[PDB]
């Protein structure tokens, strides 16, 4: 049901991508379930994901770029 | 990507050649920026943020009382 | 060996009552602390809810077994004093029953067990007074830091800078030096939509929740006014006995209208003779409170009328204003009225709140009214309840002075001293003093478990440095380890831990004293 409400939160912000968000949260629970069998407490499992999320947003900053390759070549024509 | 991220942080490079994704029509690895597959940053950042908060809400349940 | 057999087995009832009561606190241990795990509860209606609040879990648990229902009253009495920490008081009782279960396995009668917890609780409170760090109400800086750091666990951290001194100064009006029981109901928190959290005011007089006359002729403001509480109801005449009204004529219908307006006017004239400028009508959903024709009559008399006054406000207005409720119009007199310097309707961005100032009465006592503002409706709701917790933290310092750094530090100081006091006891008690001190260690043990830290490593490391340092060794979640809890601004007032041990002693007592359960109709 949290995943159902997750699709509502995804539709009210971006409006698209509910398919990929559910697959992410599904695999994260499977990975965290194996950490429980590893005798790792779930509180640190929660905090361990939040620390990785803070860096993940910072890592996207070196990924993301503005509009480029529109002069001297065309990457947009492959879309059309 | 692992080989392209070796010389990238050192600020010394022969050729970078990063950002190679999956082309499922021809079944080969190509550059997605040149192929034209792009998603806005606001979509990917809020996706990992929303998927994590939903995963935490599940991991915070140690007990369930069902009437 | 061979001893008293007890063919009839009442112990099965006491054993089942302990197991059923320990099962209550077992799920409460997961919600302990800010990192505590949430609990899922499906209400009897079928609604699915989630929260970490220990008092909310016990409220929505729909408990059947009566002994497990007693823990609800323990958490309720804990909220009546401390107002926060109802999770720890349930966990504390759960371990004392588990320790008492081992005492029953050693062949000790529960009456001696209950009486041993009495001397254990009464002395532990005295031990808690030995480690008390005494503060003073004259120092506001310590009171601001106590309320500010306690609200850092709440959704709004940033605005607690301006909320802390307002909560301090509001209690300092009722904190006057010599007092025993200081009630927080004398401080009324009124939430209104509009504005921001940064806008909050402490009024010198009572403030209501209702607006002024909406119909034609509403004054909305009055200066130098008299206020009174009217339990009567102003309506056209409606005798409960047998009545007959016969209208055969067109002019007779106007005679009926003028007769009903004359009955309403006579009630309005008796109010004008007593010179009561502001009227407060008790909320009545049976019939109409004051007729619109009577409102137009009181509008010409320049009498401000505010209806829909709840009974919760009536008990509050009769205290600060010093007035008295008036049942009927024949009981309406000047001696039962109030005296108000200014009565006005404050409208801030569509607010239209009505406040009262200038009590000017000898019955005036430390009654305080606080107005809460905010943008969203979910703001003024949680922000108000967040201030009541700040009202209780300071109330603890007023009733019992002094505060102690939390995080498991005061629980270890008690458990360590009782370990030495157990060697100074005699008889069956000396074994109970050891089990009572070990049952107190559940609080620092559970905090280390809910925070993800190693159980054995943290509990031993705290007790390790506790043999040298005294009160500064506890669990710190902000540092993700064991460090000084006083520098981390984790502070638990003494009355919280004082009442927790006292309620735990009476709870476990009232449990073990029940040897059987009989259905009686």
């Amino acid at each position: 049901k949290i995943l159902v409400e997750l699709a509502q939160q995804q539709d009210r912000e971006i409006g698209d991508g509910t398919t990929s968000v559910v697959i992410i949260a599904s695999e994260l629970l499977k990975r965290a379930n194996e950490l429980v069998k590893n005798k790792i407490h779930p509180t640190t499992i929660i905090t361990g994901f939040r620390v990785a999320l803070r860096e993940a947003i910072r890592f996207i900053n070196e990924v993301l770029s503005t509009s480029v390759d529109t002069l001297g070549k065309e990457t947009l024509i492959n879309i059309a | 990507h692992a080989a392209s991220q070796m010389a990238k942080p050192e600020d010394v490079k022969r050729r970078s050649y990063r950002n190679y994704g999956l082309d499922l029509i021809r079944g080969k690895i190509v550059d997605e920026i040149h192929a034209g597959v792009l998603e806005p940053t606001i979509s990917k950042v809020k996706s990992l943020k929303s998927a994590l908060e939903a995963c935490v809400a599940i991991l915070r349940i140690d007990t369930m009382i069902t009437v | 060996n061979a001893t008293f057999k007890n063919k009839e087995k009442p112990q099965e009832v006491r054993k089942a009552n302990i197991i059923a009561a320990r099962s209550v606190a077992d799920a409460i241990r997961t919600s302990l602390g800010p990192k505590g795990m949430d609990k899922m509860i499906k209400t009897s209606r079928g609604e699915i809810i989630i929260s970490n609040d220990g008092h909310t879990i016990l409220k929505q648990m729909a408990i059947l077994h009566p002994v497990a229902r007693m823990l609800v009253e323990v958490s309720a009495a804990q909220d009546s004093e401390a107002g926060d920490g109802t999770t720890s008081v349930v966990i504390l009782t759960g371990a004392l029953l588990g320790a008492a279960e081992r005492l029953l396995n050693k062949g000790i009668h529960p009456t001696i067990i209950a009486d041993s917890f009495q001397s254990a609780a009464k002395r532990s409170v005295d031990i808690l007074l030995e480690m008390c760090h005494k503060v003073s109400l004259s120092d506001r800086e310590q009171l601001v830091r106590a309320a500010s750091t306690s609200l850092s666990s709440k959704i709004v951290s940033q605005y607690s800078s301006f909320l802390a001194p307002l909560a301090v100064d509001s209690v300092l009006k009722i904190s006057d030096e010599n007092s025993k029981n200081v009630d927080l109901n004398d401080i009324r928190l009124v939430k209104k939509v509009g504005g921001t959290i940064d806008d909050t005011e402490m009024i010198d007089g009572v403030v209501l929740t209702q607006t002024a006359i909406k119909s034609a002729g509403g004054p909305t403001r009055k200066e130098k006014a008299k206020i009174g509480l009217i339990q009567f109801q102003i309506s056209p005449p409606k005798p409960d006995t047998e009545n007959n009204i016969i209208v055969n004529d067109y002019r007779q219908m106007d005679k009926i209208l003028k007769e009903e307006r004359a009955y309403l006017l006579n009630i309005c004239k008796k109010i004008k003779k007593a010179k009561c400028n502001v009227l407060l009508i008790q909320k009545s959903i049976l019939r109409d409170a004051v007729n619109d024709l009577a409102l137009h009559f009181l509008s010409k008399l320049n009498i401000m009328v505010v209806k829909d006054i709840e009974r919760e406000e009536i008990e509050f207005l009769s205290k600060g204003l010093g007035c008295k409720p008036i049942a009927d119009i024949e009981l309406f007199t000047e001696d039962r009225l109030g005296s108000a310097d200014l009565v006005e309707e404050i409208d801030s961005d569509g607010s239209k709140i009505v406040r009262v100032t200038g009590i000017r009465n000898n019955n005036a006592r430390p009654t305080v009214s606080v107005v809460i503002r905010g943008a969203n409706n979910m703001i003024i709701d949680e922000t108000e309840r967040s201030l009541h917790d700040a009202l209780c933290v300071i109330r603890c310092l007023v009733k019992e002075r002094g505060l102690i750094a939390g995080g498991g530090a005061p629980e270890i100081e008690i458990s360590r001293r009782l370990s030495k006091e157990a060697r100074s006891m005699e008889g069956v008690q000396a074994f109970i003093w050891q089990e009572f001190a070990s049952a107190l260690e559940v609080i620092p043990t559970t905090l280390a478990e809910n925070a993800g830290l190693n159980s054995i490593k943290v509990v031993t490391e705290l007790r390790s440095k506790h043999e040298n340092g005294e009160l500064n060794d506890g669990i710190s979640v902000r540092r993700s380890g064991t460090t000084n809890t006083y520098e981390e601004h984790i502070l638990q007032p003494v009355l919280v831990s004082t009442s927790a041990i006292t309620l735990a002693s009476e709870c476990v007592k009232s449990i073990l004293r029940i040897d059987d359960i009989a259905f009686s109709r």
